[PDB]
């Protein structure tokens, strides 16, 4: 079933979904579409919320129907970030994050492009390959941001 | 035959009259709806900022835990 | 009354279509309220816990202060 999603602003692209495809499946379609995490896209099935450890079938999505998403104000993962100014800053993430994605939402709030940042969490220099999950950043971890050429 | 379908679109009529009330108030509904979201919205920036705030008050009692606990 | 009827029905028609429209859109802010609620409620919660662990430290530091202000 190709199937179509409105959201808060209304957006809508090329998309594809079956009956057996999970709940969670569809919404994992949109994260990858649109670069918004899972924790964040809310649901509905016309005026109803789609829930979790349900088929689409259990509503059920017919093909050509418009559910609906609008977005959560937070996800479950943030970090803070003490910033050029020592102040914090908090960011919305997930483990899977890679530190470039991370210096990419960093250079979003306070406009620092990412090949000027260095980031230090326990005294390591995080390279942009890796992800939060292997340095073993949890909740609530404060993150250094310095100018990488040391300022 | 039109006396049939005068009766039947007065019925229809009752009916929609029905609806279209029913639906008003669901719209007044939909009014403090919204005034509600803005705050729930306002809330979670408030409590954002003062944890944003608290979060760099501790980081700087924390400094000096350390610095202090292993100085004496 | 019958073109009064057809007439009637086409204005009440216009209304009725907005009305659903208006229905869908108050049903997604109603999601959205219940969500930033949800979530206004996630970060007082984390206000509140990172609030009471600064307090720990400020507590601790403070004991710590006049312990080496008084024992000097």
């Amino acid at each position: 079933m190709q199937i179509f999603v409105k959201t808060l602003t209304g957006k809508t692209i090329t998309l594809e979904v079956e009956p057996s495809d999970t709940i969670e499946n569809v919404k994992a379609k949109i994260q990858d579409k649109e670069g918004i995490p899972p924790d964040q896209q809310r649901l509905i099935f016309a005026g109803k919320q789609l829930e979790d450890g349900r088929t689409l079938s259990d509503y059920n999505i017919q093909k050509e129907s418009t559910l609906h998403l609008v977005l959560r104000l937070r996800g479950g993962m943030q970090i803070f970030v003490k910033t050029l100014t020592g102040k914090t800053i908090t960011l919305e993430v997930e483990p899977s994050d890679t530190i470039e994605n991370v210096k990419a939402k960093i250079q979003d709030k306070e406009g620092i492009p990412p090949d000027q940042q260095r980031l230090i969490f326990a005294g390591k220099q995080l390279e942009d390959g890796r992800t939060l999950s292997d340095y073993n950043i949890q909740k609530e971890s404060t993150l250094h941001l310095v100018l990488r050429l040391r300022g | 035959l039109a006396e049939q379908a005068l009766a039947s679109k007065q019925l229809q009529m009752d009916e929609m009259k029905q609806t279209l009330a029913k639906q008003e108030e669901d719209l007044e509904t939909m009014a403090v709806l919204r005034a509600q979201m803005e705050v729930y919205c306002s809330d979670f920036h408030a409590e954002r900022a003062a944890r944003e705030k608290i979060h760099e008050e501790k980081e700087q009692l924390a400094l000096q835990l350390a610095i202090l606990l292993k100085e004496n």
